[PDB]
RNA sequence: GAGG
DNA sequence: CGATCCTC
């Protein structure tokens, strides 16, 4: 109530422009407020930069919810999105 | 501004060492495109010029009045007779290196006017400041450092762009933003808050 | 709407824009003291620290500085005035507000914002002078002029704003429009006009300038290329240093007129691995072009790639131009003693044919097609013969300019003018129009009071037969003041009818979008369309390509 | 070379700008317009000076 | 006027034809004369497209017509912009216009409405009516000052 | 508003030469094209520089204080 | 100034227009650009 | 307003130095010399110079921005020949033929009766 | 390696269609009847007349950044007067046997037709062009 | 023919033979079962909509139909062959490039479309010169056009200036 | 000698007409540029004004102050301020002029640069004596007064270049021509008919031998010998605009040679 | 003395106009071709003729070197613009107390002038330089 | 009131 | 009941 389950997903396999805009968002918000960084800065500092490493290496702990204009939704992990661009 | 309906402003400024020098050694107060030309079709600019250069080397006064029988060619001869390419053009080398120019500068005076509203006169920025009284909104001009206008129509290519959280942030953050207190029940701004 | 839907906002700045050739496409050139003005609340991680300590000590006046530092408990501490102002002992979880930077995203404006290309992200560069500077290949999304036109920027506060700007807003992301599925951005100016100048056959470039021309490419590989001459003196073609600028991987071609693979002409296109084979670069090349290097190097190399390209191709271009010159003299306008008085001759055969259409007409022996008045016939006749001596004349005029001629290799390279322009400040001016009609009887039967009562004459009724050069008589001077002011007036009202137009169109539009089952809706959630375009496809992603099934014959089609 | 024309008012220079209006007494026929009864009309704007 | 049309070798050629222009609409009567093409029949007047033929007709003869004075003035528009806008007049079941009369008066909300025209009368009949506002409206969330389901927010971001 | 001191364009000092120039004019009965030449105003920047000079200083002076 | 003290108003079928009559009577190129076009005149 | 001293232009500031040399990444034997407060004077007479040396591979030079008073010298040498010896080279042979100029002009003032 | 072709050709016309420096040659073998040639030659640096007979070479000998010559004791393949360097861009197969060759040395275009051209003129970067007498 | 369709499909076949450095003098190693089910079962994978019923594989058949005719236009056995000679090699990664491409080419949910759509006809409507129109030699090919008639479509007017009917 | 070679054409007190031979564009150019923009000069750089009853406004006056030129010969002896041990300003690195006027008669009282009185100990040297070149002596005139007008303003004139402020600038123009013939084609003439009827020759064409159209464009050819023109604004001589000019280009390039060094140690 | 007279509109429309005094009356019967076309007398009945045709214009168009060289809106345009220009508005300026002046510091009077501008007053309150100009593309700014 |  | 953007 409401949902979809994992099986039975319309929606696009691939990451949304969007999606991927308010992920490095929120991921670089969280890390420029000192929260911990899950991949090896090579030399980085700048907390989007940090973000857009965790994306490339697939290590952003985030669930996108997909809402259908029904009022369902389906939700997405940042790991099992495809992010072509 | 010249006297053709050609206004411009200063891009850069170049001492005479930089600016491309003639012969003589005469070098342009002033450098304007040649593209400001084709689509204006403003054609006696170029002849004012042409007339203005004949005045300054002859010590008379140009005849730039209308409906007359001064032609371009008549002027031309006159320029001539001065030992200048007759239709205002002239070798010109390039102030860097000295190496003449493969293209030949039209040169010459052309009356400018220095118009008012000058860059330090329109500068502005607002990083926070006053308040209208009403609104609770930042101020308007320079003179009191107002706010600038972020209108419907800005707040239209915000949508376009798809940036959410940008466009919350022009109308919140900066800006405006306040916290009220609701009932559940009725749903208005009523509630007595007695903060701490 | 004053109030709610619109808003005068905190961290925003305004200016005179200027033009820098210098500047990358996406950087914006911001006057050190307006950089000054506007900070960014920014959070001190170990990360930054020791960046944001030395910002504090460096203060509100020196450039790379602060003012504000806020911690624990909200209380903001004013680094122009304070005692402890040069004490300051950072902790983390503290906030910054520090300058403007270099890189910085930034919101980029100009008024009327009529397109999202309108809003652009920015990366700033701190600059002297007082003047915000632009890529000249930024123009036309803003619709800018160095005039003394004013821009806006905005600075993001947040994180996510700044990932907004940088991630969907951003100048390269932008590059190629989905308002008519091409890019919106080019190779304009000196540096459009310098393209083609550069690139002809006859253009040929040595060492020293090579080399300069070379080195000015960022990029650069470091690879001087083998001159195509290598006889008594080594020489390379405008060509071959433009290729330097174009990345590998790019193909390119086109086909004009008279392309030929040998391009006896040098028209069309043809760049292989992205080196230019053949074909003078110009507008259809390197201009906003549907099927121009910029729509295909976006496409193939990418945003950013691209929008290094117009840089690279500015740095040699103007550089080239800056050593080889380029002006525009009245000598430009003059055509031939020959040339002029066959334009002569051409005005006396309307003259003539006006003449006579006008005798037959008093005859009564004009018999007016079914539809139409014997005189709105008539009239539409003389303004066709007049309407035809003007092109004829200008076209006379056109083909008598040498390919030396300043106006012509603007006209050439595609950078400013059309051959109106040259017809009507070398041969002849033309018919003047006043709500379609040539000029009307204001005075009794009469035009202006110099003429007689009843005088249909091209003369009598706004026909310029001078040129801007020849310079035009009191009576025709009028009456193209008369033409001119009608077009005054609906400029005036154009701007005033189509911008209401964009509002409502706007508002009746805001809430549709494409939903996350490919269906185009509104904010009740209703259908308007099932896949947005018929086809779920998005414009910027879009170009006209030949479908080789439909055309050609039967037998072709076999074959 | 001051041309005059102008008002000092409250130490302010103040110009009348020149007003625009059609001419009284005017006898003028008006062609009107599809819908209307009344086919042409002939207005007059009589004045006193 | 000239026509591009397959020939008997398959190719297209230009056959000219001709094709008679009115000052006037009367579409009902002149499509049923004899010795016409009723299947080709057309006007600029949209409005008797979709009171004769329908919908449907006055869809398609509406972006023909919207299409037809961005290409007057050498201006090209991408297809779904004017599919897009035409079909949005056109869901209504017939023409509703770009107007306050047209669009303004939709079953969409109270305070996206109000924000482009008859502001204080629209908000006065949504008292008077006791309309309840969605909230998932563009105008709306921009009053609120609140997070849009617009490209970024159009979505949830969770843990 | 008087002589301009050097030529802007070029730099030739041009503020030792006005009333010479107009002695040259009233006196010797010299036309401006001669006259301008006379001073060794070669170069059009020079010529422009005091043929198009003028002299509101001597207006201002008019003025009783 | 000289120009200002040339001025004409037009306040509220053809107003904005440069009409014939208007030779000699009313500069043919001096107006403003847009809104008070053709109804701010000059002698 | 936002105007630097036009002393900034011939004038090196706090934490500044006139020339900066850089070993280039994208070829061997070659290098980048940042001159600080200097222009056209000097760019274009040490890379014009620079050429007439047979064991130089490459020499140019650019100001990347009119604002800033300094310019880029890119040096490619032979193996076995140091860029910074072809610009000390480069320096020498300009200065010899200066001073060369300088007692030419000075003979022949000497001459002129004026 | 080495030639890739060598012949002796008879200039027919000489254009300068629009070019100051520039011009395109007519011309064809003084020994095969069906062999052409349609070049651009510079003609400031290399003139050219009507019924001039000229020694063209394709070879590809005496890749990496350009040294200035440095005559010193440098010895290049070439006892010629005019020199290009160019790149191929088609292959143009003229019916039956007939066979065309397109070079373009940074601009100034190349075509060469007739027969024997085969393992000799390949899709290659390389192809200098070299011009005596 | 030309009409605006995602994915350059002629690019991607002159990318081919660059990468792949196809010789147009060496006979090819594809086969009929290769060019022809190869295309035919990249149909199957452009994907727009996904859902498995009916109703959204027609949908999804209906969306395709006009880039499936250019794509089966340009990838038939002959011109695979006989124009662009491509290899087997060459061939897959065409196919690989086409499917990558065209899903790169989809809309994004989101896109806000509607703010789009009015102000890629609102910007250009701007740009408009000459209320009259080009026809003007003419006295019988006036019709309302430019802004003015932009303002007749959009109020949906009534009574419209110039009713035309066009008789074929 | 060796290099560079001159022949002067003409020379004068305030102009030297010469030809450059044996030369590099660069090095012409550069010295052209040198002599335009780097040559030291000393001018008025500061003015305080204790009473101005003039029409002229007080930065208007002082501005012109700046543009009288000044005696220049021994400059080299004057420390530039910067440089000076000095708070503010010395005879060591300043000159001290003085301006006082009043308008005693009812005809109109002129205000020239022979009334700048130097104060200043020059200590033996040929600095700060305002450059006069008109023939009735008065030279410059900096301003007007009528009867109660009076102007009372101190100078301290400085050591400066053009590249800091044009008031620095020892030279006006500098002619400058390479190939009167165009036989190097190095620029394209633009015609209606003849170029060669339609674009005036230079006196310089004299000098030189004419292409002679029965010859094929000299490629290797390479622009070497340069006809100039130095004119001088009266602050230094003639001949120092060039050697100053010539000294300061070579000290420049001396700095840069001494740089290496300085950064060829750790 | 009766050799000239008043004229409005209304009377206007009665009378015939001759443009130039010489050149539109005295007589018939080789010609400059850099010269404009100016057509024929043609009519004769004339009972006028106008004192100048430039002064068709006013004060701000007054100021333009060769309008009739120029297309129509940049006339226009120069007209508003010359309202924004700097020079000696009065001689008097020192004296008065007013909200904003802007005084050129050296006005020069234009090189090229119109025979109407010594009725303006122009080269003796000027508004603007005679600046060499040079039309080029030079570093591209 | 002035600026695009 | 509407009628382009900016600040003065
Ligand atoms: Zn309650
Ligand atoms: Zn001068
Ligand atoms: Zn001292």
């Amino acid at each position: 109530e409401k949902a979809i389950p994992k099986d039975q997903r319309a929606t696009t396999p691939y990451m949304t422009k969007y999606e991927r805009a308010r992920i490095l968002g929120t991921r670089a918000l969280q890390i420029s407020m000192n929260a911990p960084v899950f991949v090896d800065l090579e030399g980085e500092t700048d907390p989007l930069r940090i973000a857009m490493k965790e994306l490339a290496e697939k290590k952003i702990p985030l669930v996108i919810r997909r809402y259908l204009p029904d009022g369902s939704f389906e939700d997405w992990s940042v790991e099992e999105l495809i992010v072509d661009l | 501004a010249s006297r053709h309906g050609q206004k411009g402003t200063i891009g850069i400024t170049y001492r005479r060492e930089d600016m491309p020098f003639t012969a003589e050694g005469i070098v342009p107060d002033l450098i304007i495109n040649p593209h400001a030309i084709p689509s204006r079709m403003t054609v006696a600019h170029l002849i004012e010029c042409l007339l203005s250069k004949v005045a300054a080397l002859s010590g008379n006064e140009g005849d730039a009045s209308p409906f007359t029988d001064i032609t371009v060619e008549g002027i031309s001869k006159l320029l001539r007779e001065h030992g200048y390419q007759s239709r205002g053009f002239e070798v010109m080398y390039n102030g860097h290196t000295g190496k003449k120019l493969m293209a030949q500068i039209f040169f010459g005076p052309t009356y400018y006017q220095r118009l008012r509203h000058m860059v330090d006169d329109k500068i502005h920025a607002r990083a926070r400041g006053p308040m209208q009284v009403l609104t609770r909104q930042p101020v308007e001009g320079r003179s009191r450092d107002g706010g600038l206008r972020f209108g419907e129509m800005e707040r239209d290519c915000m949508i376009a762009h798809g940036a959410a959280s940008f466009l919350k942030e022009r109308l919140m953050e900066a800006s405006d933003a306040f916290r009220v207190h609701i009932c559940g029940i009725c749903g208005l701004m009523t509630v007595i808050a007695k903060l701490n | 709407r004053g109030n709610l839907m619109g808003k005068r906002v905190d961290f925003s700045a305004r200016t005179v824009i200027s033009g820098d050739p210098n500047l990358e496409l996406d950087q914006v050139g911001v006057p050190k003291s307006i950089a000054k003005t506007l900070t960014y609340p920014e959070v001190v991680t170990p990360y930054n620290i020791d960046r944001l300590t030395q910002l504090v000590r460096n203060g509100p006046n020196e450039h790379p500085g602060a003012k504000y530092v806020i911690r624990d408990s909200g209380d903001r501490i004013d680094l122009r005035y304070s005692k402890r102002a040069g004490d300051i002992q950072l902790q983390y979880g503290w906030k910054v507000e520090r300058h403007i930077m270099d890189n910085d995203p930034v919101l980029f404006n100009r008024q009327p914002s009529l397109h999202k290309m309108s809003m652009m992200a920015h990366r700033v560069k701190v600059i002297p002078y007082s003047t915000f500077r632009l890529n000249l290949s930024v123009t036309s999304p803003y619709n800018a002029d160095f005039d003394g036109d004013e821009m806006n920027l905005h600075v993001p506060q947040s994180e996510e704003t700044r990932a907004e700007l940088s991630q969907l807003c951003a100048v390269p992301l932008q590059i190629v429009s989905p308002q008519s599925n091409k890019p919106c951005m080019g190779i304009v100016q000196d540096t459009l006009c310098g393209i083609r100048k550069l690139t002809l056959r006859d253009t040929f470039i040595e060492l020293d300038q090579v080399l300069n021309m070379l080195y000015w490419v960022p990029d650069w590989d470091g690879v001087i290329p083998t001159p195509a001459i290598i006889k008594p003196k080594p020489l390379w073609s405008g060509k071959q240093i433009l290729s330097v600028a174009i990345p590998n991987g790019i193909h390119l071609q086109r086909f004009d007129e008279g392309t030929t693979l040998l391009s006896p002409k040098d028209n069309g296109m043809l760049i292989i691995d992205g080196q230019i084979i053949f074909g003078v670069v110009e507008k259809k090349t390197v201009g906003s072009s549907n099927g121009g290097l910029i729509h295909v190097v976006t496409r193939e190399k990418g945003p950013q790639v691209c929008a290094k390209l117009f840089g690279n191709i500015q740095k040699v271009v103007n550089f080239w131009l800056l050593h080889n010159g380029f002006s525009t003299g009245i000598g430009d306008t003059i055509a031939d003693g020959p040339t002029m008085r066959e334009i002569t001759e051409t005005i006396a055969e309307a003259k003539k044919k006006v003449l006579d259409v006008t005798k037959e007409a008093q005859a009564n022996l004009l018999t007016a097609k079914h539809g139409m008045t014997l005189r709105e016939s008539f009239e539409d006749n003389v303004v066709r013969f007049l309407n035809e001596a003007r092109d004829k004349a200008g076209r006379l005029a056109e083909v008598n300019l040498k390919d030396l001629n300043n106006v012509k290799q603007m006209v050439m390279a595609g950078s400013k003018g059309s051959f109106i322009n040259i017809a009507q400040m070398s041969a002849c001016v033309g018919q003047q129009s006043v709500e379609g009609k040539r000029i009307a009887f204001g005075f009794v039967d009469r035009t202006l009071p110099h003429f007689s009562k009843d005088d249909y004459s091209p003369e009598s009724k706004g026909f310029v037969e001078n040129s801007y050069l020849r310079g035009l008589t009191p009576q025709e001077f009028f009456f193209h003041a008369m033409g001119g002011r009608e077009g005054l007036i609906d400029t005036a009202v154009k701007t005033a009818e189509t911008g209401y137009i964009q509002r409502r169109l706007v508002k009746a539009l805001e809430d549709i979008m494409v939903h996350y089952d490919n269906t185009t809706r509104n904010s009740l959630g209703n259908v308007i369309q099932f896949i947005y375009g018929e086809d779920g496809m998005d414009a910027a992603h879009i170009e006209k390509q030949s479908l080789d099934t439909i055309g050609g014959s039967d037998a072709a089609f076999e074959k | 070379f001051d041309m005059g024309g102008y008002f000092i008012i409250n130490g302010s220079e103040k110009v009348l700008i020149a007003q625009e209006r059609s001419a009284g007494n005017i006898v003028q026929v008006f062609k009107k317009a599809a819908p209307s009864p009344i086919s042409h009309v002939a207005e007059i704007r009589s004045a006193l000076e | 006027y000239d026509r591009k049309v397959p020939s008997p070798t398959g190719e297209y050629v230009k056959e000219p034809e001709w094709v008679l222009e009115t000052d006037g609409v009367n579409l009902s009567e002149v499509m049923t004369v004899p010795g016409i093409d009723p299947t080709r029949i057309y006007t600029n007047s949209f409005i008797d497209i979709m009171e004769v033929l329908g919908i449907e007709a006055g869809r398609a003869a509406l972006y023909k017509e919207v299409y037809n004075v961005i290409a007057s003035d050498g201006s090209y528009v991408n297809y779904r912009h004017m599919a897009l806008l035409v079909d949005v007049m056109t869901t209504q079941g017939g023409l509703t216009s770009v107007t306050r009369h047209g669009f303004n008066r939709s079953n969409t909300g109270a305070l996206m409405r109000c924000s482009f025209e008859e502001t204080v009368e629209i908000l006065f009949e949504a008292g008077a009516s006791a309309e309840l506002d969605d909230c998932r409206g563009v105008s709306e969330n921009v009053i609120l000052g609140q997070m849009a389901p617009i490209g970024t927010g159009a979505f949830d971001v969770m843990i | 508003m008087i002589v301009p001191v050097r030529c802007f364009s070029c730099g030739k000092v041009v503020g030792d030469k006005w009333e010479s120039y107009l002695n040259l004019l009233q006196e010797d009965e010299l036309d401006e094209g001669t006259a301008l030449s006379r001073l060794g105003l070669k170069r059009y920047c020079c010529r422009r520089m005091i043929l198009t000079h003028v002299d509101l200083i001597e207006k201002f002076l008019r003025y009783n204080p | 100034t000289l120009s200002h003290l040339r001025r004409t108003n037009t306040p509220i079928a053809k107003p904005r227009q440069l009409h014939n009559t208007h030779w000699g009577l009313v500069c043919p190129a001096e107006t403003p650009e847009g809104q008070a076009c053709g109804l701010v005149k000059n002698l | 307003m936002n105007a630097p001293d036009r002393f900034e232009l011939f004038l090196l500031g706090e934490g500044e130095s006139k020339l900066k040399i850089d070993p280039d990444t994208k070829a061997p034997n070659a290098v980048v010399i940042t001159f600080e407060k200097e222009d056209h004077t000097l760019g274009n007479l040490i890379r014009a110079e620079l050429l007439n040396d047979r064991k130089v591979l490459f020499a140019a030079y650019k100001v990347e921005h009119p604002f800033f008073a300094r310019f880029k010298l890119r040096i490619q040498t032979t193996e076995g020949y140091d860029p910074k010896d072809a610009l000390k080279n480069a320096c020498n042979s300009i200065i010899n033929k200066l001073g060369a100029l300088k007692t030419n002009f000075e003979t022949e003032w000497n001459l002129q009766t004026l | 390696s080495n030639t890739l072709f060598d012949d002796i050709f008879q200039v027919s016309e000489v254009d300068p269609g629009r070019y100051n420096k520039v011009c395109r040659i007519e011309a064809a073998s003084t020994t095969q009847d069906q062999c052409k040639l349609t070049l651009d030659i510079n003609v400031e640096l290399f003139p050219v007349a009507a019924q001039d007979s000229l020694t063209v070479t394709i070879a590809s000998s005496l890749t990496r950044s350009w040294r200035p010559p440095q005559a010193g004791d440098r010895s290049l393949a070439d006892d010629y007067d005019y020199v290009m360097y160019g790149t191929a861009y088609k292959f143009e197969e003229v019916s039956k046997d007939l066979i065309a060759v397109y070079y373009s040395f940074g601009g100034l275009l190349m075509r060469l037709e007739g027969n024997y051209r085969n393992l000799n003129n390949l899709k290659q970067e390389n192809a200098y062009l070299l011009i005596r007498r | 023919a030309n009409w605006p369709l995602p994915v350059n499909i002629r690019r991607i076949i002159q990318n081919a033979q660059q990468t792949f450095h196809i010789d147009h003098t060496k006979p090819s190693d594809l086969t009929i079962k290769d060019i022809v089910l190869g295309v035919k079962d990249l149909q199957e994978n452009l994907l727009v909509l996904r859902g498995k019923n009916e109703i959204i594989q027609n949908a999804q058949r209906d969306a395709v139909t006009l880039f499936c005719c250019l794509l089966r236009s340009r990838l038939a056995t002959r011109r695979v062959l006989q124009e662009y000679r491509l290899t087997k090699q060459a061939f897959d990664w065409v196919l690989s490039n086409i499917e990558a491409q065209f899903l790169r080419s989809v809309v994004h949910p989101g896109e806000m479309v509607g703010v789009l759509a009015a102000q890629s006809i609102g910007e250009p409507a701007t740009q408009m010169t000459l209320n009259t129109f080009h026809f003007a030699g003419v006295a019988s090919k006036k019709v309302t056009s430019g802004v003015p008639r932009l303002k007749e479509i959009l109020n949906v007017a009534k009574n419209m200036k110039t009713p035309s009917l066009t008789v074929y | 000698e060796e290099g560079p070679q001159v022949k002067i054409r003409e020379a004068s007190k305030d102009n030297v007409d010469f030809i450059l031979s044996n030369v590099d564009l660069a090095m012409a150019n550069s010295l052209r540029r040198v002599m335009i923009a780097e040559i030291p000069t000393l001018a008025i750089d500061s003015v305080e004004v204790e009473t101005n009853t003039t029409v002229l406004a007080d930065e208007f006056i002082a501005h012109r102050l700046g543009l009288i030129p000044l005696q220049s010969m021994d400059i080299e002896q004057l420390e530039y301020s910067r440089d000076c041990f000095c708070e503010d300003h010395c005879d060591k690195c300043s000159v001290v002029l003085t301006l006082q006027a009043f308008g005693e008669s009812e005809s109109t009282t002129n205000v020239y640069s022979k009334d700048l009185v130097i104060v200043s100990n020059l200590m033996g040297r040929n600095i700060g004596h305002p450059i006069i070149q008109d023939k009735e002596g008065n030279g410059v005139l900096i301003c007007k007064l009528r009867k109660g007008q009076e102007l009372k303003l101190t100078c301290v004139a400085k050591k400066g270049i053009a590249k800091e402020h044009a008031k620095w600038g020892p030279a006006a123009a500098i002619e400058f021509e390479y190939d009167p013939w165009n036989k190097l084609k190095h620029t394209d003439y633009w015609y209606e008919q003849d170029s060669a009827k339609e674009w005036p020759q230079s006196k310089n064409c004299e000098y030189e031998d004419p292409p002679n159209e029965g010859d094929p464009f000299d490629y290797k050819a390479q622009a070497d010998t340069f006809y100039m023109n130095v004119e001088s604004v009266g602050s230094i001589p003639v001949d120092q605009v060039v050697v100053r000019g010539i000294d300061t280009l070579q000290k420049k390039v001396a700095s840069i040679l001494l740089a290496l060094t300085q950064m060829d140690q750790d | 003395e009766g050799l000239v007279e008043y004229i409005d509109a209304e009377e206007e429309e009665s009378i015939l106009i001759a443009m130039q005094p010489e050149d539109l009356e005295p007589a018939e019967a080789d010609v400059d071709p850099a010269k404009r076309i100016r057509v024929s007398h043609h009519a004769t009945t004339f009972t006028h003729c106008e004192i100048h045709p430039s002064m068709i214009l006013g004060v701000a168009a007054s100021i333009i070197p060769f309008p009739d060289h120029n297309q129509s809106p940049r006339n226009t345009y120069q007209s508003a613009m010359g309202k924004q220009a700097m020079g000696v508005f009065l001689t008097n300026y020192n004296v008065r107390m007013d909200t904003m002046a802007n005084i050129l510091y050296y006005p020069q009077k234009p090189l090229g002038t119109t025979r109407a501008m010594e009725y303006l007053k122009f080269r003796e309150l000027p508004a603007g330089q005679n600046a060499i100009v040079a039309i080029a593309c030079y570093s591209g700014y």
